[PDB]
């Protein structure tokens, strides 16, 4: 008398299959993207062009000289 | 026509990206003002040394002293 199955006291768990969460898609990106490189491109231009004012700077002390 | 770009891009978004940078490459510089500075700050770099003159009636301009105002407009760049 001695037997297993419980009164109660039961789930079940799922069969299911789900895990779609978005994701930020769908012209959100594509547009982080291109927010971000033009950002890039910004903070050249005012490094790239200094750079080259420091480089005449460095030929100038070369020209003083050199008779 | 106009169903055939975003009935390939449904296909093959790959090459399409290509011609995407492809154009919007060579039509630019003939577009914006920055450029033709991009020649104007290539030419004032001086790598040579400036032999100088000789007066000789002329005397355009330009005297044995630098410093004075006599050479030409390539000071824009400090106030740039
Ligand atoms: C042709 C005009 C070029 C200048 C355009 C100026 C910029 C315009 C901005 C882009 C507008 C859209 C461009 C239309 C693209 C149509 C091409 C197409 O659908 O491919 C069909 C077919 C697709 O045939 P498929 O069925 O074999 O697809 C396979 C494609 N891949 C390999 C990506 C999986 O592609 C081609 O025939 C050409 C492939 C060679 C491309 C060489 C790339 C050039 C590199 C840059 C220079």
């Amino acid at each position: 008398k001695q037997d297993m199955p419980p009164v109660g006291g039961y789930g079940p768990i799922d069969y299911k299959r789900n895990l779609p969460r978005r994701g930020l898609s769908g012209y959100s990106m594509f547009a982080v993207g291109i927010g971000a490189l033009l950002f890039g491109y910004w903070s050249m231009m005012k490094w790239n062009r200094e750079r080259r004012r420091l480089q005449i700077e460095d030929f100038e002390a070369r020209i003083a000289l050199m008779p | 026509v106009a169903a055939f770009l975003k009935n390939v891009w449904a296909k093959e978004p790959v090459l399409v990206a290509s011609f995407a940078i492809a154009g919007l490459a060579v039509i630019l510089p003939t577009l914006s003002p920055y450029t033709k500075y991009s020649l104007m700050i290539n030419r004032a770099t001086p790598y040579n040394y400036p032999v100088p003159l000789r007066d000789d009636g002329n005397m355009p301009d330009v005297p044995s002293h630098p410093q004075d105002p006599q050479g030409p407009s390539l000071e824009w760049l400090k106030r740039l």
